[PDB]
């Protein structure tokens, strides 16, 4: 009852994969890619600035 | 399980703290990836051996700094690099975690816990070439490490700090001893005495992964896993891997020996860590020296071994006991990579099939396996106490020098042939069954007083067992008194003889 | 603990307990065992009688 919890462990993880697969295309659809490229624009110049 | 949900919420945190945090502007760029080797423009200012991160994700050690480009091995495939990719630093040399945690788990070269028990408590964090101690910093190898061989401790002792090489041929049981000597040490393990303690560490360079798996199921069926470290360099990991697994179960045991406690290394098959350092010197266009190996293979096997010592008491007074093994070809032990560790080891325990396949299983050629270190590092009741256990060694070679050339000449010469070859019968053992001193004092004992009368030579193995049992039974005292003392007494030889003379009647 | 899913543990601990007493002693051996002996008391007595007097004889 104990390697089965392990691998209760161990599969759960798994469908966490494939869920990635659906968080994964989840990303791609997204008009966050336009925006997104203002994410670095702000967070690169907190980067320097702090230089 | 809600809870890796969130640990990997903040894992993906910090992830985009540490990458926004770098402005990197010498980070290079690949020219071009060949077979594992990556040369790069760029890192001006990168420090030799160093890892570095590729963008993909596969991490590299600088080997080459040659001006211009860098040469990057890599640990792991080329699979995922190309050229134009900007390679991050890590800013510190390759390192190795090192801690207490370690002990029942399975990682590889990095250090990674690969054996998927979750994350690893590591105490620290130590380089993977770091150096070894110096002249006066150590102190001479006296404590004994015991085997349960019996021909591996009554005749070729080893102790804390000693470098002792199971040099043979394949499949011939190099592992064997190793892994018994890992079971052996279980008997100490489970104490509280911390001076007595040897935890066991263990390097797999080059073996399939089929074999360490069956390996690591051996230490934890006898229970030895609890006290051992695995680490694992297959044949499929990238040479890189390979090379580097080796310094760093060194600098893994070398945590224990600077902490005063004492541990033990296994190397391993460590001729694939010269084949891996050949493909790592050849695909970097390092011109090669002999039979194309490259010329720095001796100095890379002494800084490996010469890490492994006894300290002084200044210091801790903590050790560190190298267990290198060799596999030669047809019995070659005039090859380089076996002449260099014949040269670089604090003696041998020769192993061929000849023997093997003439019954002795452990197969120790005890003509060519000597240890440099003899009434030093060995239990004295294995020792002066017991006389003929300082001479065994003539006398085991005296009766092969009689064999047939030296044919019987008269009665004196008979007499030594049945002893030698009693005894010859007697120094079998099996694997997967470690033995004790107090339990082998008496029969190599018996075989000074009356061993000719062993009731004929295809019993003598129950005539020991039997002589086991009639000294567990009814003779306790004998056993105890020699294991915790140490040593055989007046009247210690007197009722060992009589307890031995006592069962030759019966 | 180390299941979080215990679920049959404690009905495997009660199993344990509730066989806790798994099985007395035999000792049933009480009469016959003795009789071996009562044949022992009566043939060494016999032979130890003869042997003291034949010696001096
Ligand atoms: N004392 C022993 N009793 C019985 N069999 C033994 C004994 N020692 C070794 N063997 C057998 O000899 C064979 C090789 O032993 P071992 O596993 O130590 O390999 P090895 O010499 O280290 O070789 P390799 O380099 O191929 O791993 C195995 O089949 C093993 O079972
Ligand atoms: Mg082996």
């Amino acid at each position: 009852w104990v390697r089965y919890e392990a691998s209760l462990r161990q599969l759960e993880q798994r469908q966490l994969a494939k869920s990635v697969i659906s968080r994964v295309q989840s990303e791609l659809g997204n008009p966050k890619f336009q925006e997104k490229v203002l994410q670095q624009s702000i967070s690169e110049i907190e980067q320097l600035l702090s230089k | 399980k809600a809870q890796p949900t969130e640990v990997s919420s903040i894992l993906e945190e910090r992830i985009k703290g540490v990458s926004d945090e770098a402005n990197l502007n010498e980070t290079g760029r690949v020219l071009a990836v060949g077979d594992g080797i990556a040369r790069v423009f760029g890192l001006n200012n990168i420090q030799a051996e160093e890892l570095v991160e590729f963008s993909s994700g596969v991490k590299g050690m600088a080997l080459n700094l040659e001006p211009g480009q860098v040469g990057i091995v890599l640990f792991g495939s080329d699979r995922l690099v190309k050229e134009g990719e900007l390679v991050k630093r890590t800013g510190n040399i390759v390192d190795v975690p090192v801690g207490p945690g370690l002990l029942g788990r399975v990682v590889d070269a990095l250090g990674n816990p690969i054996d998927g028990k979750g994350p690893i408590d590591a105490a620290g964090r130590s380089r993977a070439q770091v150096k070894a101690p110096g002249i006066l910093p150590r102190r001479s190898v006296h404590e004994p490490v015991q085997t349960g061989l019996k021909a591996v401790d009554a005749l070729v002792p080893i102790g804390r700090g000693q470098r002792e090489l199971i040099i043979g041929d394949r499949q011939t049981g190099k592992t064997a001893v190793a892994l018994d000597t890992i079971l052996n040490q279980k008997r100490w393990n489970n104490g509280s005495d911390e001076s007595k303690k040897l935890y066991c560490v263990y390097v797999a360079v080059g073996q399939k992964r089929s074999t360490v798996a069956q390996l690591v199921q051996t230490l934890e069926q006898h229970d030895a896993m609890k006290y051992s470290i695995i680490v694992a360099a297959t044949a499929s990991e990238a040479a890189p891997l390979q090379y580097l697994a080796p310094f760093t179960a060194a600098s893994i045991g070398e945590w224990f020996r600077d902490n005063g406690k004492h541990a033990l290394i296994v190397y391993d098959d460590l001729s694939k860590q010269a084949v891996a350092y050949r493909q790592l010197s050849l695909l970097l266009r390092r011109p090669p020296g002999r039979e194309a190996y490259p010329g720095d293979v001796f100095y890379l096997h002494s800084r490996l071994l010469e890490r492994a010592a006894k300290l002084s008491e200044k210091e801790g007074s903590g050790s560190l006991t190298a267990l290198p093994v060799i596999e030669t070809q047809g019995g070659d032990v005039s090859a380089y990579i076996p002449t260099n560790v014949i040269s670089i080891t604090d003696g041998q325990i020769f192993l061929e099939a000849e023997l093997f396949y003439k019954g002795i299983r452990p197969a120790i050629n005890v003509g060519l396996s000597v240890s440099r270190v003899g009434s030093a590092a060995q239990v004295k009741a294995l020792k002066q106490v017991a006389g003929s256990l300082k001479l065994f060694l003539a006398q085991y070679r005296e009766v092969a020098a009689f064999a047939q050339f030296g044919s019987d000449l008269d009665a004196s010469t008979k007499q030594t042939l049945v002893r030698g070859e009693r005894l010859t019968q007697l120094l079998k053992q099996n694997q997967y069954s470690p033995l004790a001193t107090e339990e082998q004092v008496p029969l190599i004992y018996a075989g000074v007083n009356g061993h000719l009368d062993g009731i004929e030579l295809s019993r003598i193995g129950e005539f020991e067992s039997s002589f086991l049992s009639y000294l567990k039974s009814n003779h306790n005292e004998l056993l105890t008194e020699i294991r915790e003392k140490g040593e055989l007494s007046k009247e210690l030889l007197a009722s060992l003889k009589s307890a031995t003379e006592s069962f030759v009647a019966t | 603990s180390v299941l979080k899913n215990t679920s049959v543990i404690d009905k495997i601990e009660s199993y344990v307990k509730q066989y806790k007493p798994v099985k007395i002693d035999a000792s049933k051996q009480l009469q016959v065992i003795e009789s071996f002996e009562k044949h022992a008391m009566t043939n060494a007595k016999e032979t130890e009688s003869l042997v003291s007097k034949e010696l001096k004889d």
